[PDB]
DNA sequence: TAATTGCCCCCCTTCGGTGCTTTGCACCGAAGGGGGGC
């Protein structure tokens, strides 16, 4: 099998192996899982077992990439619960972007990755499988695993340790060949002509061949376009495996989530990609077979997602002699998308943010969640953060972050005057307005009838009280400011008791997830000077507690 | 010495985070160097433990420092000079090295597993396990207590006046001598540790609470005023409002000006006098945790306040940069951070639970790269606006 | 009810836990679905 040292693995404390029984498997099933198990046993990756063994765990094959192979695997749900825990190597996933150009490039599969590592052997006895016979009757063969199998949570940590060190002394006698391992998957490139290159990866199939790992002409590509991570690999530019979106004329729940990741893969690569009116059709439903219509706003959303993939895009290779650039655009609804490039055109990577984080928010949050999302998905593919084009002022930007609460930062950026620009639609004023009338207001409801009422009693005698149902405290005192803004001139001082309200407005939100909050910011928005001052309820500030019996 | 976890915990189980290009070339060689040399082995993962690590480039230091975020696994292992807060001058020396010399017991060697990331992703990310007592952790004080003591007797004998502390990886030595005499002396403790294998805490004032003063009060000055008394009524019982309170009766202009009464205004002298001493009534306990509030107030000003029970401050401060251009709030608020540890670390000897004026993500995302300190104190993150600035 | 597997990254939605003062509301992490990889 190989000389590789096996990976000591013990069960969970006070735990004992599976007894789990196979399920009937069907005729095509059982002669793929028999020529498969023969030439296992034949190779010597599983052992015969008798009577001394009392474990079981089901088997059952799937089809792989490549058709008519069978892909073995075992059901080890049970052993996975009682099997000791692994802390995983595999931190990511590789990018193309994240590839330097290379004038040499060679991609290698390994055959039978799992079962070429060998499998601990005082763990052996815990893999016991059936193969059932044909039909019935005669009892099933009954194996254990000598080697990794397919299905155990051990396994996947446990191969990419095994590969890690037999790659090692080929890439310490080798430092200028690039070699990108993901599990068995090994991309491999150099600056080398393509004689020397195909030299180096002779040698390095034959390192491998001395640990066990063979290396099949078949998954061994030596001409571009190099199939690797789901991209097409071309000298000079890289693209996605070609993506099909699902053309249904009634969609489900299920269809529609499958959608939605199709264009959030897609949108890594095609720029505009937006998913905002189809994900609201996924709000609210139950069963995975409910047929959603769509809302004539998933419709347009999916018929520019067409119109974008239906052009062919690419993207080109990392130049660390260069810099990198991102530049994010507004969509709308908090959308955003981003292009990675290092020239003019010519982009690294593409993507999206559309993330609702927050109850309220307004435009330069939501930038600078998109910042911080490009900027540590930049760190994990080139290893440095990029410099940033915004569509916000400087004076903007300015203004937010000397005004704001929290400590906020934007690296390295550039104003782009893109029309969508990012702006603050209003501004709380700082000090009292002069002149301008001034409302108490105020608002109150009881936690068990779950009935209130909200005013807005005026210094210059005018006042109104009105009342509110189903509404809680808090929802009286945003309805009571609402009142405050409804009944004022362009410039009005608001004096409330509440330090929710205050809390709310103060961030200067754009866009809320309550009605009653957007109603507020439309008013906010009209006016042209607010003052927002806060007061202690019950402490005879007059005003706020002169009539807040009006609403108590 | 055969240290163990706290009955009941299981271990560190927290995720890498990703790095920098610069960051994880500086990480593979420092690791490569100490695997040389015995102090790390590359492990497998069958172990299931894993703390973070990074780097700093320390004060005015070409060199990079290997960093791991111990809190987890401090916090799950089972294991102060008062006079040093009154001393003139304090001096912080890294002794981490000397913690490589000393092994780490064996069992307890898989509870201190980190990961190296990867480029891209290029590769999976390398394991490592100390052999030695890893820098960061706080079991490693605790067991090298002893050759620290037996190194620093030809010093502290010599030195009566020299008061020194130990916490993590560094050596707090503080003296009442002058600053050139200070330094002779740091020099000569630096060749006494070499050979046997700049604070000023005197400065450290409090930030009182300070009520406005105007020759002339309008109805918002008075209503700001009474708001932040009645904040301060929680902090100074026995501070008082009602005839302040009695001025604002009445619907009102907020611009129209109101003439202080006499009973105003003597009640206001009576709760300036008040704000103006000390809260009286508030002792640290060494049972209880350090809380460090910090509020952000613009211009590059920052303020905070260190306490153990809400409204019972142990200490008040305001850290400020004076903006000096400096446009980083992260940059700011990561020196505030390590300042205020340092200031809670000299003080009680206890790192406090910081409440970040900031978002987690951006955090987590640039805290890193200004960090100079070998400690990391234990955070959580405030998303909830001061309603008035009353420390300001 | 079927088909039954494992690890990794991502997005989008839902739900329970936590905190703070305002037992309602905001925020966050885990888990479900999906995409991609092997
Ligand atoms: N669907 C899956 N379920 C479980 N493990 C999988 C799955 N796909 C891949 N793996 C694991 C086990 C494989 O040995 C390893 C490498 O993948 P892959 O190249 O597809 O297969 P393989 O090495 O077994 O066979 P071969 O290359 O000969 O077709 O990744
Ligand atoms: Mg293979
Ligand atoms: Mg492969």
């Amino acid at each position: 099998i190989s000389p590789i040292e096996t990976v000591p693995v013990k069960l969970k404390p006070g735990m004992d192996g599976p007894k789990v029984k196979q399920w009937p498997l069907t005729e095509e099933k059982i002669k793929a899982l028999v020529e498969i198990c023969t030439e296992m046993e034949k190779e010597g990756k599983i052992s015969k077992i008798g009577p001394e063994n009392p474990y079981n765990t089901p088997v059952f094959a799937i089809k792989k990439k490549d058709s008519t192979k069978w892909r073995k695997l075992v059901d080890f749900r049970e052993l996975n619960k009682r099997t000791q825990d692994f802390w995983e190597v595999q931190l990511g996933i590789p990018h193309p972007a994240g590839l330097k150009k290379k004038k040499s490039v060679t991609v290698l599969d390994v055959g039978d990755a799992y079962f070429s590592v060998p499998l601990d052997e005082d763990f052996r006895k815990y893999t016991a499988f059936t193969i059932p016979s044909i039909n019935n009757e005669t009892p099933g063969i009954r194996y254990q695993y000598n080697v990794l199998p397919q299905g155990w949570k051990g396994s996947p940590a446990i191969f990419q340790s095994s590969m890690t060190k037999i790659l090692e002394p080929f890439k310490k006698q080798n430092p200028d060949i690039v070699i990108y391992q993901y599990m068995d998957d090994l991309y491999v490139g150099s600056d080398l002509e393509i004689g020397q290159h195909r030299t180096k990866i002779e040698e390095l199939r034959q390192h491998l061949l001395r640990w066990g790992l063979t290396t099949p002409d078949k998954k061994h590509q030596k001409e571009p376009p190099f199939l690797w991570m789901g991209y097409e690999l071309h000298p000079d530019k890289w693209t996605v495996q070609p993506i099909v979106l699902p053309e249904k004329d009634s969609w489900t729940v299920n269809d529609i989530q499958k959608l939605v990741g199709k264009l959030n893969w897609a949108s890594q690569i095609y720029p505009g990609i937006k998913v905002r009116q189809l994900s609201k059709l996924l709000r609210g439903t139950k069963a995975l077979t409910e047929v959603i219509p769509l809302t004539e706003e998933a419709e347009l959303e999916l018929a520019e997602n067409r119109e974008i993939l239906k052009e062919p895009v690419h993207g080109v290779y990392y130049d660390p002699s260069k810099d990198l650039i991102a530049e994010i655009q507004k969509q709308g609804q908090g959308q955003w998308t981003y292009q990675i490039y290092q020239e003019p055109f010519k982009n690294l990577k593409t993507g999206k943010y559309a993330r609702m984080r927050g109850a309220h928010t307004n435009d330069v949050k939501q930038l600078t969640e998109a910042v911080q999302k490009i900027t540590t998905e930049s760190i994990v593919i080139w290893g440095k953060t990029p410099k940033f084009k915004l569509p916000i002022q400087k004076e903007t930007w300015e203004t937010w972050w000397t005004e704001y609460w929290q400590a906020t930062w934007i690296p390295e950026w550039e104003f782009v005057n893109t029309p969508p620009l990012v702006k603050l639609w209003y501004q709380l004023e700082k000090e009292p307005i002069v002149g301008a009338e001034t409302f108490y207001v105020d608002g109150a409801a009881n936690r068990e009838t779950k009935l209130g009422k909200a005013g807005y009693v005026t210094n210059k005698g005018r006042q109104k009280v009105v009342p509110l149902t189903n509404t809680t405290n808090q929802k009286t005192e945003l309805q009571a400011i609402y009142l405050a803004l409804q009944d004022s001139g362009l410039e009005v001082n608001i004096v409330t008791n509440s330090q929710y309200a205050l809390g709310i407005i103060q961030a200067q939100p754009d866009k809320s997830e309550s009605e009653l909050v957007n109603q507020i910011i439309e008013q906010l928005i009209k006016k042209e000077k607010v003052y927002l001052a806060w007061v202690p309820a019950h402490k005879g500030i007059g005003g706020n507690e002169q009539v807040d019996k009006l609403v108590s | 010495v055969p240290v163990k976890l706290k009955p009941g915990m299981d271990g560190p189980k927290v995720k890498q985070w990703p790095l920098t290009e610069e960051k994880i070339k500086a990480l593979v060689e420092i690791c490569t160097e100490m695997e040389k040399e015995g102090k790390i082995s590359k492990i497998g993962p069958e172990n299931p433990y894993n703390t973070p690590v990074f780097a700093i480039k320390k004060k005015d230091s070409t060199k990079w420092r290997k960093l791991v975020d111990f809190r987890e696994l401090n916090k799950r292992t089972q294991d102060h000079p008062a006079g040093l807060k009154k001393k003139k001058s304090v001096t912080v020396l890294d002794v981490g090295d000397a913690y490589f010399s000393v092994p780490l017991d064996e069992d307890f060697r898989k509870y201190t597993a980190f990961t190296i990331p990867s480029i891209n992703n290029e590769t999976p990310g390398i394991r490592y396990q100390y052999n030695v007592l890893p820098q960061g952790w706080k079991g490693s004080p605790a067991i090298f207590q002893s050759s620290m003591t037996k190194i620093l007797e030809p010093f502290k004998k010599q030195n009566p006046d020299i008061v020194i502390y130990q916490y993590m990886d560094d050596l707090y030595v503080g003296s009442d001598l002058e600053i050139g005499q200070h330094r002779t002396k740091i020099e000569e403790l630096r060749q006494h540790l070499l050979r046997w294998g700049e604070l000023h805490p005197d400065k450290w004032t409090v930030q009182p609470i300070v009520l406005p003063e105007k020759d002339s009060w309008t109805v918002n000055d008075i209503q700001k005023l009474v708001g932040k008394l009645n904040w301060a009524s929680q902090i100074y019982p026995g501070i008082k409002v009602r005839q302040l309170c009695k001025l604002l009766r009445g619907t009102k202009a907020l611009t129209e000006v109101i003439p202080l009464t006499e009973e105003a205004e003597l009640e206001l002298a009576e709760n300036r006098e008040i704000l103006k001493e000390p809260v009286h009534g508030v002792y640290y306990d060494p049972s209880k945790d350090l809380i460090a509030e910090i509020q952000k107030q613009g211009q590059g000003q920052w303020t905070y306040q260190i306490y153990q029970e809400p409204f019972k401050n142990l200490k008040t401060g305001k850290y400020a940069r004076m903006r000096g251009a400096h446009t980083n709030d992260v940059k700011q608020l990561t020196e505030a951070v390590q300042k205020i540890t340092t200031e809670s670390i000299v003080i009680w000897g206890k790192t406090p639970k910081f409440k970040l004026p900031i978002q987690k993500e951006t955090w987590e995302t640039w805290w890193t790269e200004y960090w100079q300190a070998t400690w990391i104190p234990e955070w959580e993150f405030v998303n909830t606006p001061p309603l008035v600035k009353l420390w300001y």
